C-alpha cells in the first residue's frame, strides 16, 4: 500500500481529505461559518491493500492516490493526524471520480 | 325583519339565492360592487369535496373547449383545486 | 466506462437525467409548478465501469448512453453538476428501458 | 426479451395487465364498482431479457407472452402506458400458470 | 410437473387440499362449526417444475401427487378453482408426508 503521515489504511480502506469550504459567493456576499454544512468533494491521500471479502485473491483498491472523488452523505470515520482532520472510507463508499 | 330607514321597505327576491359567498377575492371581475359576473354560464354540482387536481381538470377542459364561464358549487375547495383554479 | 462533464461513475452506478415537468396538459390548463412532483423518464448521460456484484470476472452495465429508462420512484442519490442537478442510481434499480 | 407498447422490462421483470373485475354476477345483480378490490387474474404482455441473479449464464424467464398467470395479493409495481394501467413483477414473483 | 383442473404451479410450489373438518366426535356429539378451526391434513393435487433456490440444474420436488402431508400451522397461499378452495405451499415447508 501506500502510506501517508507515517500511516496506512488496512484492507480496502481509503483516506481522503475533505476540500476546503466556500465562504464567498460568486458576487461578495460572505456565508456563516454555520450554514456550509458538509462538503462532498474530497481528494484521496492513502490506500490500502486490497479487497479481502473477495474469495481467493485479494483485488486492489480501484482508486489511484491524487484523484479527486465524490463522498456519500452519511459514511467515514475520523482520523486526527498531526491535529488536522481526514476522514476515512471503505472503497464501494467512493460515489464517482472525477477527471481531468 | 328590522330595517334600517325610516321607512319602510318591500323587497322581492326571486330566482335562486342561497346566500354563499365567493370561495377567494381572485375571481372578480366588475369592479363596480366587487361581482363576480357570467352569462350563459355552466354549473358544475358536487355533492363532496373538491380536492384532487385529477378530479377538477375534465370540467376545465370542457369549459376551455366549448368557451363558456363555469361556476362550482360543492361543499368546498381544497388548497390545491383552489390554487389550480386561481392560477388559470 | 464514459465520462459526462468531468464525471464518471464508479463501479456499475449509472447517471441521468430526469425529463422536464408538465406544466401544461392536453387542454389550455396550465398545472401549479408544486403539483408536478417528480417525474419518472430519465435519460442516461454517464455509465460505470464494471459491476463488483459478480463472481470473478466484473461485468459491463446492461444499459448504454442515450437511452430513455423508467426510473424507479423512491431510489436515487443528487448530486450537483455546475448548478445543475443530476441524478445517480444502481444497475439493478434501473426498472425499465423505453425502445425506439 | 420482447418489447410491448414501445417497452422492455429489464433482467427478469414481468409485464402484465390485471384482468377486467367482473360486475354482474351468475344471476342479475349488478355488484358495486368500490367493492370489487383487486382482481389477481392477469395476463402477460411483456417479459424481460434474463436472469441477472443466475450465477455466471442468465437463465430465461420461465413465462412467455400470451399466458394467463395468478399474482400476488401484495407485490407489483405501478407503470402507464398510453393512460392504460399495467403491473411489472419479478419473475420469481408469480404464483402459478394457467395452461390451455 | 402435473397441472389440476385448469391449474399449474410454478417452481417448487405444491398444491394441496385440506381435509374435511369432523364434526361428530367419537361419541354422539356433534362439534360447533365456530370451534373446529383449522386442520393440518391434506392431499397434494399438483406438483411443480423443479426447485429454483437449488444452484445448477434444478431438483424435483420431493413429493408427488396423491401422497397425504402434514402442513404448517402458519404457512400457505389460498386459491379458489372452481368454487372450491386450494393452498398452496413451497415445498420447503411440508412437515412431514404418510405412509401406508
Amino acid at each position: 500500500g501506500q502510506a501517508f503521515r507515517k500511516f496506512l489504511p488496512l484492507f480496502d480502506r481509503v483516506l481522503v481529505e475533505r476540500s476546503a469550504a466556500e465562504t464567498v459567493t460568486k458576487g461578495g456576499i460572505m456565508l456563516p461559518e454555520k450554514s456550509q454544512g458538509k462538503v462532498l468533494q474530497a481528494t484521496v491521500v492513502a490506500v490500502g491493500s486490497g479487497s479481502k471479502g473477495k474469495g481467493g485473491e485479494i483485488q486492489p483498491v480501484s482508486v489511484k492516490v491524487g484523484d479527486k472523488v465524490l463522498l456519500p452523505e452519511y459514511g467515514g470515520t475520523k482520523v486526527v493526524l498531526d491535529d488536522k482532520d481526514y476522514f476515512l472510507f471503505r472503497d464501494g463508499d467512493i460515489l464517482g471520480k472525477y477527471v481531468d | 325583519k328590522d330595517g334600517k330607514t325610516l321607512n319602510d321597505e318591500l323587497e322581492i327576491i326571486e330566482g335562486m339565492k342561497f346566500d354563499r359567498g365567493y370561495i377567494s377575492p381572485y375571481f372578480i371581475n366588475t369592479s363596480k360592487g366587487q361581482k363576480c359576473e357570467f352569462q350563459d354560464a355552466y354549473v358544475l354540482l358536487s355533492e363532496k369535496k373538491i380536492s384532487s387536481i385529477q378530479s377538477i381538470v375534465p370540467a376545465l377542459e370542457i369549459a376551455n373547449a366549448h368557451r363558456k364561464p363555469l361556476v362550482i358549487i360543492a361543499e368546498d375547495v381544497d388548497g390545491e383545486a383552489l390554487s389550480t383554479l386561481v392560477l388559470n
